[PDB]
């Protein structure tokens, strides 16, 4: 489901600020990161990442593919593939507070500046 | 033997663009009598000073290049272009690399004629106004810049893919593009930061007469997320030097001449 700046905005309202990244920094990331679409799935290099966040399954959650996985997560990596982010936005926390927000490679080059055209401009 | 109008009388404005009604290259190359072998026209009427090369990225995307076919031949010939159409296909099953087959464009384009001006246009993005002048500027041009993918609006104002155009010099000037970026992603921003490394900035129409539309398709298969992509972009300063005009390699295995364009096949390598 490809969604939209302005609905991810309000979407993700709850990871606001955790770890001190605004909800300009998570739609520019988002956008690079995903495109914004719930179901995207890509692999790199022998593992994949999930939706929105493109949480991948080597470490966060568990997958068919390779269950040796240490699901820091404790979810099923299919669940990041629905239109309900709750648990997306808890993985992407959990993240954000062991690895941190490079995590998310486009963050530093993409996203370290002109946060200002992220912002959703309808209420 | 008399200078084109910096502005063309021709102009008709915005335009509709639809995907449906099949297309008959026949058919175009009937309502395009001016379109010379190899996909080369020139204006009669008045001399242009945009010497026009529009290169297109390429592989299995036939049916996009028939509409795109359709729509901007009679719209860069309402533009008053000394233009010529180069389809660069990439031979072979490996990886896709858009930003290589754009700098096979540019040297093969200027085998044929002495083309001061360079637009890159995917093979999928139609302008829906004419004004949107398929030429080169005192800054880097982005062309395609409210796409209906993004609802008519840029995505993020440092994005330079899609539609771009640049002078000879000013693509000179960058080292070109970066040969190195092998699938999906990146190759564009890594061009726009090589840009900015050389004191250039871009220039754009406004989000109206810059409305475009892109044919809606999925991913092709070979060309996948480039997981590298973030962090090439990052060394595009040092990288640029290396890695471009001055270090492409590739071999021509064709060389076609339709009415509406010319299609070179090359193989430009495989992702090392
Ligand atoms: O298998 C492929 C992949 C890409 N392209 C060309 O590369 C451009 C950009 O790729 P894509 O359409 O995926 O770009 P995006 O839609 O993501 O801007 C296309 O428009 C085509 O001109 C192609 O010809 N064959
Ligand atoms: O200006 C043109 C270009 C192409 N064609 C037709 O379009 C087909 C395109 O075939 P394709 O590119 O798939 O063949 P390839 O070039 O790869 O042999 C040709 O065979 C022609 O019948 C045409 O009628 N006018
Ligand atoms: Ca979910
Ligand atoms: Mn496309």
């Amino acid at each position: 489901t490809e969604l939209t700046k302005c609905k991810v905005s309000h979407a993700i309202k709850d990871i606001d600020g955790y770890q001190g990244i605004s909800l300009l920094e998570w739609a520019c990331v988002l956008f690079h990161t995903s495109g914004y679409d719930t179901q995207a799935v890509v692999n790199d290099n022998g593992s994949t990442e999930y939706g929105l966040f493109q949480i991948s399954d080597r470490f966060w959650c568990k997958s068919s593919e390779f269950p040796e996985s240490e699901n820091i997560c404790g979810i099923s990596c299919d669940k990041l593939l629905d239109d309900e982010l709750d648990d997306d936005i808890a993985c992407a926390k959990k993240i954000l507070a062991i690895k941190g927000i490079d995590y998310w490679k486009a963050y530093k080059p993409m996203c370290s500046e002109k946060l200002e055209q992220w912002r959703c401009e309808k209420p | 033997l008399t200078a084109c109008p910096e502005e063309s009388p021709l102009l008709v404005g915005p335009m509709l663009i639809e995907f449906n009604i099949p297309v008959d290259l026949k058919l175009v190359e009937q309502q395009n009598p001016k379109v010379k072998l190899g996909g080369r026209y020139t204006p009669m009427d008045c001399i242009s000073p945009h010497k026009v090369a529009i290169i297109i990225p390429f592989r299995n995307r036939q049916e996009h290049l028939k509409y795109w076919l359709y729509y901007l031949h009679p719209i860069l010939q309402r533009q008053q272009l000394d233009y010529g159409i180069y389809v660069i296909n990439q031979a072979g099953e490996s990886m896709f690399n858009r930003a290589k087959l754009l700098n096979v464009g540019f040297k093969e384009a200027l085998k044929d004629y002495d083309y001061n001006c360079f637009v890159f246009s995917d093979v999928d993005l139609i302008p829906m106004n004419d004004h949107n002048t398929y030429r080169c500027f005192s800054q880097p041009r982005h062309i395609s810049v409210a796409m209906d993918k993004f609802g008519f609006s840029l995505p993020y104002v440092q994005y330079f893919g899609g539609v771009s155009a640049l002078s000879k010099q000013q693509f000179l000037s960058i080292n070109g593009f970066p040969n190195n970026y092998w699938g999906w992603g990146g190759e564009d921003d890594d061009i726009y930061n090589r840009l900015a490394f050389r004191g250039m900035s871009v220039s754009r129409p406004n989000a109206v007469i810059g409305k475009c539309r892109m044919i809606r398709h999925s991913r092709d298969k070979k060309n996948e997320p480039n997981p590298q992509r973030f962090d090439r972009i990052a060394h595009t300063k040092e990288t640029m030097l290396s890695d471009g005009l001055n270090s492409l390699t590739y071999m021509v295995l064709e060389v076609q001449r339709y009415p509406l364009y010319t299609k070179i096949t090359v193989d430009i390598g495989t992702p090392s």
